[PDB]
């Protein structure tokens, strides 16, 4: 397909790929979903400018705006983890192997 | 079929348990001949 | 003589936090039965930087 | 012989211990997080390139 | 929680499952997704214990992962079509990758690894609504979209889930584990007839939800967690013994019961699309899953039975529990294969 | 050269998240995150998308990363790097950054241009000023459309940042 | 149930009850300190409720009939035998200790459930909190084992979290010999056989372990053998304290409803009594728990739901 | 399989069409079934809070009763106006389509020849 | 392009004051200083009332997104819809804050 | 009486027994009604009279 939209798949991609290679942080985790959330909204938008569809261009703010409460939502979820050991690493996320 | 069976036991000879493993991929690998013989189709197309 | 009910024996070994204790399972405790799990504040030292010093146990 | 050992060594046991040994390789999971998106992503390298799966 | 506060919470979870079924347009499927998330995850930490918060970060994470992949594929289907009509995909791109997000949603395997920790993480009742209101969001955009899904993958998927729910069964005194394996061997049972026949997709879900709702409802009657729990059954309320444990012979797949309706009726819609191979090995499967079930049956209704002194003073109160529908999901749970043709209602 | 801006900008785009999907550590995935989302709002701007880039601004960065900055220094406790005199401190800083600019016109070599050449989009890529659209961008009538079109939409939004604020506030009390 | 989260949403709102008064006040003392005098004495000065000690059969003073069941049924284990042999084989000490934790976890549900139902405080003796001294002081004298101080603290742990201290810890300075003093002078047999160095581990756990854990929680009374007969200087310490630590202060009415929708349901209360750690001394086999239960669904009153009994009088059954 | 047929009319329980089809006795089997069902529920919610069984609770047991047979008589419409559809469809195909539907020429086994496979 | 010009410029005059500010006085040869706040070794004690003002600057934010093509909307023929739809944005804003209010959020940073 | 806790079952809730037995027997009479409906309804599309 076209060239643009392949590089911000490839960005899309190179996110998801860090967002499935964990290193030591549950920070670095929704950095790198929010990573591919913004990939989402700039791939959407230069799709809906493109063609010129016109009421579509209400999408990638709805697909900000509840994407952004996720964020927070997720924001809140480190916290608590952090607020039980002192950070937010994800291996003292392991009790529930039994 | 057979000869197949007797691949199937030679692979299991080198899995090793060894006469399991020859009954198992004996078996297995006699299915496969005869999903190449009669056209056996695991991932079926949806027809009906 | 009557009929077959357990030894002790026979339902601890459906317990534990595995059925089958192996290598990798053997030190699992069981987790906990109300399923909740046993878990300071900030002391600033207001220097000379009148003059006074001041040790604040603070607590947000 | 026959009965109390071979018969059940083939049809009850071997099998049975096939099966706990393919749990035992399946249940033994440490629960870190890091493994599990690793299989996700290990799963998404072999089916996307290899298994040719977008086709 | 405020019960205020619980009402509006658990009406905006069954609003995001509604927003997902009566939508025509792709991102009020994705708006209803969100909302449901957003909405189930005080759901799970009703207890305020570190192991609902490790839960629930794990399910905020995998369905997070799988909401991004699904507004990929709508992406991609605004690509290569331009449209946002729910119907078919145009691209196998954004079938592959809607195929998976909803995999992922439904903790299907290889995407299970979610599924038996945030079960085991969250209360029964939260657990409860994990895998039955949980599942009918994705299983109805797998139904809208089935002729775009690739046959070869959702039989994969299909089949790793029953044999990975099957072999999770064994190594488990969990009755939270227990039941998160067999909901993944019952997606993958699910998602085996959908390309098929999807009213035995409906069917299977009816039916699996109303034997889980069943096992749920007896856990929180009983409030117990652990199969070693769930062994003192027999003299707190011996009417509260066999109800687990003929709903669990249904949900292992035996006939008379009616858990035998979904998977018999399965087979029944693959031997007329010539797969004989694929339905003799998945039932198979599901003879394992009887297998251990079965032996958590032995479990309960024999042999590992004896209780403590302090169950004399339980003998001096009933339930004042309320066991809301019980025996009414105990009798549609055992009972009801003489009214297997009633299905019809389903197409 | 300045043809090809857009196209410049992805490049960069996809590097900015080699820089924090390789995650060296969660402030410097901020960090890098900020970057990427300055060079896609770019993208974004250099199609006629203003207001949208200015979401990208004003919400994903200006109010979204710095929750998320806001969090991570509420965590991750810090530790000094290297404070020796000028020549560490501050030319280090300027060698690196030259050589992350080095990185950036060193990707442009053959291998690119067999890509660029033979799918040249500039030239026929950037339409979105195909004849005239009159005394309005289509794109801010598209996002003014939200309140008399949008009933639906703005009602379920609305509903789930409602459901936010107590979904929040209930699993942030640890009673 | 009569409450539910319906009434919390109608208005009944658990602070429009909790007044200056209502209080929940534990009395301890060691084992004839004399206080369940003095506690019936806080109950006609303060208007509050007195429950007695719970004993052997407090979970049959609480239903049925209120008569005390014979012993098959409720506890399976007798005080005076405890007192005959403590160090007796078949585990009498922590089997009584465990069915008395749990008879005093009954007690202390009911009290808070008065406390949240009507406003009106509760005088306590001996409560949750003040249990496990006696335990240690068996664990002291070798009359159990290390086992059995495990399964208590296991059974403690999962219990006594969920639940609030009480408001005042009224505790009565009694020494072995005034102890002992009353106990021959009182006239029971068996309870003349406890030793010296056993109400001197009582008093020790008492004084070192309880009362220095029970000073953060909440406010402890200290009182001496005789300064405990007035009941109006208890009283007006009782009156003039300035309550200002303790987890009381932060109860709105969502924390209170959780603890009262807790508390009323009594099995939840006694769930986790019979957690499935097999002991020696509790476990029961399954023709020994088969045969005791067959009996006690034909006692008079217990083979049905309470409303629901024809042999003890039960009209309009055929419509309920 | 038939959702486009409920596609131009979508949500409806019970079409019109539904209509010219009889509907269940009240002395069906299946509704005497459901209606067991019923009792059974009875039963077992008298169990499961102990109370006697067959006593207490006969305006209970007869709710049961009467909303299983309640919901169970509108199952069996839709269920036979379903299967009405499933064959009025089926015909309709079969008649529209002669060429894809021959009439297969019926021999008697005077001229049909059976390999014969002696037992022994 | 001016405006790319403008903020390179604005970029360049900011990286040369600060390149002034830092090597300037480094042609100084002072002294190299030794010896290194309210804290000396002392940890970071989280706080939950900040995390609380930053999700709820957050989540008013995106609600202010919403409103933001409003003088855009204005100018619409469907005046009724739109006018109910702006009061309806503003007061579920107006909800979050009583929501925020009531539950003790807004308290010790009130 | 018997008993020295009131229970909650002591005495039948006449609200609770009244609203079940008049929703079941309107079940029942609107059954009834909806069959005979539906008879005459077949009887006058199909012409079976
Ligand atoms: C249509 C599908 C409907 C599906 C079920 C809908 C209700 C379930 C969800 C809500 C819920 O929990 O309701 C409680 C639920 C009872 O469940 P429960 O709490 O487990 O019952 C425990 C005891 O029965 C409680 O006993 P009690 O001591 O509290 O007092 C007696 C009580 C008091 O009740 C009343 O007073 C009710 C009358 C007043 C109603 C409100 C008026 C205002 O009566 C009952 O509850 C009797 C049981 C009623 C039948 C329950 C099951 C109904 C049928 C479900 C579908 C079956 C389909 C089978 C198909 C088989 C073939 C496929 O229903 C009611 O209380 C009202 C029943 C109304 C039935 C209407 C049927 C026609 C609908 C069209
Ligand atoms: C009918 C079947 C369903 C009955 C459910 C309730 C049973 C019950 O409460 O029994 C107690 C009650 C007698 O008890 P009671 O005198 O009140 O005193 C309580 C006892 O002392 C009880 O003493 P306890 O509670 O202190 O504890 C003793 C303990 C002793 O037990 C133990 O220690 C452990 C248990 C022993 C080992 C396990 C045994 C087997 C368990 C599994 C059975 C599965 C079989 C099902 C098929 C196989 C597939 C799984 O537990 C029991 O005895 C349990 C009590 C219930 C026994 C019967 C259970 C039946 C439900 C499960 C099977 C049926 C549903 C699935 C069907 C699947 C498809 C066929 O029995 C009955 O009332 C039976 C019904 C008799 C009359 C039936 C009339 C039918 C008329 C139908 C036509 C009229 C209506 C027309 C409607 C349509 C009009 C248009
Ligand atoms: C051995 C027991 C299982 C056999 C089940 C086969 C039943 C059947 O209908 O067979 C016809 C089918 C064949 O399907 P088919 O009829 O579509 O075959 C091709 C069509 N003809 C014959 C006209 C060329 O047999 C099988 O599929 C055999 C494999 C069964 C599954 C694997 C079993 C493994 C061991 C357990
Ligand atoms: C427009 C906004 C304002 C812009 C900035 C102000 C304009 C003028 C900028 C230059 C000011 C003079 C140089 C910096 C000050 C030097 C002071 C000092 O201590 O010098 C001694 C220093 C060092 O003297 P030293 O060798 O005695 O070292 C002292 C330290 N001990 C003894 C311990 C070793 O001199 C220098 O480093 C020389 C600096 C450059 C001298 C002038 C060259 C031409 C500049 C044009
Ligand atoms: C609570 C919800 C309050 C607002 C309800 C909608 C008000 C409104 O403007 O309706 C007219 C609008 C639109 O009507 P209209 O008057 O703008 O129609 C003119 C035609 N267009 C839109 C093309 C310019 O909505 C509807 O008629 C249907 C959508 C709302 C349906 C009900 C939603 C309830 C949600 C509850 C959760
Ligand atoms: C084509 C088909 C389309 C779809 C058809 C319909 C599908 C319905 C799917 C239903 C899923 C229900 C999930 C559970 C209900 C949701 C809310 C909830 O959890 O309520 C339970 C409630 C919670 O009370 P709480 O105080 O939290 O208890 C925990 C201990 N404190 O109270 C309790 O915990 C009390 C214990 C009993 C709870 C029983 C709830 C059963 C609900 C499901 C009934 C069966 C399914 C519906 C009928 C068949 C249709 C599939
Ligand atoms: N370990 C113990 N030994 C003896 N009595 C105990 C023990 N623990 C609690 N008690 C109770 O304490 C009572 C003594 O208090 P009193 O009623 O004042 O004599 C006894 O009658 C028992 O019911």
């Amino acid at each position: 397909m076209s060239l643009v939209y392949m590089n911000i798949m490839m960005a899309f991609t190179v996110s998801l790929t860090g967002l499935l290679m964990y290193r030591s942080h549950l920070m670095s985790s929704l950095l790198c979903l929010e990573g591919m959330m913004l990939s989402l909204f700039i791939l959407a938008t230069l799709m809906i400018l493109n063609s010129h569809f016109t009421l579509a261009s209400m999408m990638p703010i709805i697909l900000l705006v509840f994407a952004a409460c996720e964020a927070a939502l997720g924001l809140s979820l480190l916290v608590m983890v952090s607020n039980t050991y002192g950070t937010d690493y994800v291996q003292n996320l392991n009790l529930l192997q039994c | 079929p057979l000869n197949y069976l007797i691949g199937g036991c030679a692979g299991g000879l080198t899995l090793g348990i060894g006469a399991a493993a020859c009954a198992y991929m004996g078996l297995t690998a006699a299915l496969v001949k005869m999903g190449q013989l009669e056209g056996w189709k695991v991932f079926a197309e949806p027809k009906v | 003589a009557r009929q077959w009910q357990p030894d002790v024996e026979w339902a601890e070994q459906y317990g534990g936090a595995v059925m089958y204790p192996t290598k990798e399972t053997a030190h699992w405790k069981p987790p906990p039965w109300n399923d909740v799990d046993p878990p300071s504040n900030l002391t600033l030292n207001f220097g000379p930087q009148g003059v006074l010093r001041l040790v604040m146990e603070l607590s947000g | 012989l026959l009965d109390l050992i071979w018969l059940e060594t083939i049809l009850p046991k071997t099998i049975s211990l096939a099966q706990m040994k393919m749990s035992t390789t399946i249940t033994s999971q440490k629960g870190l997080i890091k493994l599990y998106f690793l299989s996700f992503l290990i799963t998404i390298l072999i089916s996307t390139t290899l298994l040719n799966f977008h086709e | 929680m405020n019960p205020i506060i619980l009402i509006i919470i658990l009406m905006t979870v069954m609003l995001g499952t509604i927003i997902v079924m009566i939508s025509t347009h792709w991102l009020l499927i994705w708006i209803g997704f969100e909302m449901n998330m957003l909405a189930i995850i005080p759901i799970m930490m009703k207890k305020h214990n570190p192991r609902a918060t490790e839960a629930s970060t794990k399910y905020f994470l995998t369905q997070s992962t799988a909401s991004m992949l699904l507004m990929m594929a709508i992406i991609i289907n605004l690509m290569f079509s331009g449209q946002w009509t729910v119907m078919k995909l145009f691209n196998p791109m954004a079938s592959m990758l809607m195929t998976m997000a909803l995999a992922m949603k439904l903790g299907m395997a290889p995407f299970h690894f979610w599924v038996p920790e945030v079960t085991q993480g969250i209360p029964l009742s939260s657990g409860l609504i994990l895998l039955t209101w949980q599942k009918l969001a994705p299983m109805s955009v797998l139904y809208q979209i089935l002729p775009s899904i690739n046959l070869d993958l959702i039989l994969t998927l299909s089949i790793l889930s029953i044999t990975i729910g099957g072999w999770g069964g064994l190594n488990q005194t969990q009755l939270r584990k227990i039941m998160a394996y067999s909901s993944i061997a019952h997606m993958g049972w699910m998602t085996a007839v959908l390309l098929y026949n999807p009213t035995m997709t409906l069917l299977n879900l009816i039916i699996y939800i109303i034997m889980t709702s069943t096992m749920f409802t007896l856990f929180m009657a009983n409030s117990t967690t652990t199969t070693l729990s769930l062994s003192h059954t027999w003299n707190k309320a011996p009417i509260m013994t066999i109800l687990v444990l003929i709903t669990l012979l249904s949900m292992g797949g035996l006939p008379p019961l009616s858990g035998f309706m979904p998977k018999w009726m399965i087979i029944q819609e693959m031997t007329k699309n010539d797969s004989i191979i694929l339905p003799t090995l998945m039932a198979i499967t599901a003879l394992l899953n009887l297998y251990f079930y079965m032996r958590l049956t032995y479990s309960t209704a024999l042999t590992m039975f004896p209780s403590t002194n302090n169950m004399k003073m339980k003998w001096q109160f009933p339930t004042t529990k309320r066991m809301t529908l019980l025996p009414t999901m105990t009798v549609l749970s055992t009972m009801l294969l003489p009214l297997t043709p009633i299905l019809s209602i389903l197409e | 050269m300045m043809t090809y801006i857009v196209f410049i900008l992805s490049i960069i785009f996809v590097m900015g998240f080699v820089g924090f999907s390789s995650k060296p550590s969660p402030i410097y995935g901020g960090l890098g995150l900020i970057v990427s989302g300055g060079v896609g709002c770019g993208i974004v701007l250099n199609f006629g998308g203003s207001f949208l880039g200015l979401m990208v601004f004003l919400i994903y960065l200006g109010g979204m990363m710095v929750v998320f900055g806001y969090t991570t220094a509420m965590a991750t406790e810090q530790y000094p790097e290297v404070w020796v005199s000028n020549k560490v401190v501050l030319g280090t800083f300027i060698t690196g950054l030259l050589m992350e600019f080095l990185m950036v016109y060193y990707v442009l070599k053959d291998k690119e241009v067999e890509i660029v050449f033979k799918f040249n989009g500039m030239g026929d890529w950037v339409i979105y000023d195909t004849g005239d659209s009159g005394f309005f961008s289509e794109e801010a009538m598209g996002i003014a459309a939200l309140y008399s079109y949008g009933t639906w939409l703005v009602i379920v939004t609305g509903w789930s940042l409602l459901i936010g604020v107590v979904v929040i506030m209930e699993i942030t009390r640890g009673n | 149930l009569q409450y539910g989260p319906l009434a919390y949403i109608l208005g009944e709102k658990t602070t429009k009850k909790m007044t200056e008064n209502s209080k929940l006040i534990t009395v301890d003392g060691n084992i004839c300190s004399g206080k369940s005098k003095l506690a019936k004495e806080v109950a006609e000065k303060l208007g509050l409720k007195h429950f007695p000690e719970a004993g052997i059969h407090y979970a049959d003073s609480t239903t049925g009939d209120g008569k005390p069941l014979p012993v098959r049924f409720s506890g399976n284990c007798s005080l005076e035998k405890f007192y005959d042999d403590p160090k007796s084989n078949d585990g009498n000490s922590y089997r009584l200790q465990a069915w008395l934790y749990a008879s005093r976890l009954l007690q202390y549900a009911d009290a808070l459930e008065h406390l949240l139902s009507t406003g009106q405080g509760v005088v306590l003796e001996r409560s949750i909190y003040s249990d496990f001294v006696f335990l240690e002081a068996m664990y002291r004298q070798g009359f159990i084992r290390k086992q059995c101080v495990d399964h208590y603290n296991q059974v403690k742990k999962v219990t006594v979290c969920e639940y609030l201290p009480p408001h005042v810890v009224i505790y009565v300075d009694v020494p072995v010999s005034e102890v002992q003093s009353r106990i021959q002078k009182k006239g029971n047999p068996h309870e003349m056989k406890i030793t010296s160095a056993y109400l001197q581990d009582i008093e020790n756990v008492y004084k070192g372990t309880f009362l220095p854990e029970m000073s953060e929680k909440c406010e402890v009374l200290q009182y001496s053998a005789w300064e405990a007969e007035d009941a109006e200087k208890v009283v007006e310490d009782i009156q003039y304290l300035k309550y200002d630590k303790g987890p009381w202060l932060d109860q709105d009415d969502r924390k209170l409803h959780n603890l009262r929708m807790l508390v009323q349901d009594k099995l939840e209360v006694l769930n986790y009594t019979s957690i499935p750690v097999f002991l020696p001394e509790v476990t029961i086999g399954a023709h020994q728990s088969d045969r005791v239960f067959q009996e006690f669904t034909e006692l008079p009153g217990r083979k049905y739901r309470a409303g629901y009994n024809e042999d003890v009088g039960d009209k309009w059954i055929w419509l309920k | 399989m038939m959702t486009g047929r409920q596609a131009r009319a979508p949500l409806q329980f019970l079409p019109d069409e539904a209509r010219s089809l009889p509907p269940p006795k009240l002395t069906d089997p299946r509704l005497a079934y459901i209606g067991f069902l019923g009792y059974c529920s009875g039963l077992i919610d008298n169990a499961i809070r102990r109370r006697p069984v067959l006593s207490a609770g006969l305006h209970r047991q007869f709710l049961y009763i009467t909303s299983f047979v309640f919901v169970g008589y509108y199952l069996l419409k839709r269920q036979d106006y379903m299967y009405a559809v499933r064959d009025h469809d089926m015909f309709s195909y079969i008649k529209s389509h002669p060429e894809d539907f021959p009439e297969k020429d019926k021999k008697t086994y005077r001229e049909v020849f059976e390999e014969f496979h002696p037992v022994r | 392009m001016n405006l790319m010009i403008t903020l390179l410029t604005n970029f360049t005059l900011a990286t040369l004051l600060v390149t002034i500010a830092f090597w300037l006085p480094q042609l100084n040869v002072y002294s190299e200083k030794t010896s290194p706040d309210p804290m000396g070794s002392a940890r970071l004690p989280f706080s939950m009332k900040f995390f609380l003002v930053a999700i709820t600057f957050l989540l008013f934010d995106l609600e202010i997104a919403l409103l933001l093509p409003l003088p855009w909307a204005s100018q619409t023929t469907n005046l009724n819809t739109m006018l109910t739809m702006a009061l309806l944005l503003i007061f579920l804003l107006a909800v979050s804050l009583a929501y925020e209010w009531t539950q003790k959020g807004l308290e010790w940073t009130e | 009486k018997f008993y020295i806790q009131e229970p909650p079952h002591g005495s039948p809730n006449w609200l609770k027994v009244g609203l079940t037995l008049g929703t079941s027997a309107f079940l029942w009479i609107y059954l009834i009604k909806q069959h005979n409906e539906d008879v005459l309804e077949y009887k006058r599309r199909n012409g079976l009279e």
